[PDB]
């Protein structure tokens, strides 16, 4: 269920 | 919701290797940390050296918690790796960005239906040329292995003309041919 896009991961930095 | 951390599908373990404790390979492994949220990943990433600033002979490995970063693990012994081989100049231009993209592929569950086949990834900092690899659990699952390779190549932004290879760990450990190519 838990999938993150590249975009999403970088935003969370 | 703001106050909730963003959980990862898997808990991950980051390992460090440097050949300065033992003449046996595995006794040079150090567990650095484990994490299971996006926020905790970045906190760890922010604290540790870039791969390009490590001494030659060092490795980082990121593996699903419960899988040791070695051939002998039950989940690696029948498996293999997609190998990215870097030239010396790519330490500067590509190593750090390729490693980070690899980490994001893993923690984000970026291999859709075949994400469970992924075990981990390893970066080797070496004087002869650095290597990055994604380790998968079963070298005979053509469909899973090829899909993972194609995702990985696309996420690193490598053109069709650049070909990468997959080697089984059994072959790598024997005194290497590609099983697959993408
Ligand atoms: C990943 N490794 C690496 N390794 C030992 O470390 C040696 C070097 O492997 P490496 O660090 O993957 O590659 P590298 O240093 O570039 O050398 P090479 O030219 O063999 O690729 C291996 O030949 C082996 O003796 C291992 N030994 C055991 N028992 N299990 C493992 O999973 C591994």
């Amino acid at each position: 269920k838990k999938r993150y896009s590249r975009l999403q991961l970088l935003l969370f930095w | 919701e703001h106050y909730i951390k963003h959980p990862l599908q898997n808990r991950w373990a980051l390992w460090f290797f440097k050949n300065d404790k033992s003449k046996t390979w595995q006794a040079n492994l150090r567990l650095i940390s484990k994490f299971d949220t996006v926020e905790d990943f970045w906190a760890l990433y922010n604290h540790i050296q870039l791969s390009s600033n490590l001494m030659p002979g060092c490795d980082y490995s990121l593996f699903k918690d419960g899988i040791e970063p070695m051939w002998e693990d039950e989940k690696n012994k029948r498996g293999g790796r997609w190998l990215i081989t870097l030239n010396k100049q790519q330490r500067r231009s590509d190593l750090d960005r390729f490693w980070l993209e690899t980490l994001l592929c893993l923690i984000g569950e970026s291999f859709d239906d075949y994400s469970d086949d992924v075990c981990g990834a390893v970066v080797n900092v070496r004087a002869k040329g650095d290597k990055i690899a994604i380790w998968t659990t079963e070298c005979e699952n053509r469909e899973a292995v090829t899909h993972i390779g194609r995702v990985y190549k696309e996420r690193l932004g490598l053109p069709p003309k650049i070909v990468i290879g997959y080697q089984s760990h059994a072959d790598t450990a024997t005194k290497t041919k590609n099983r697959f190519v993408v």
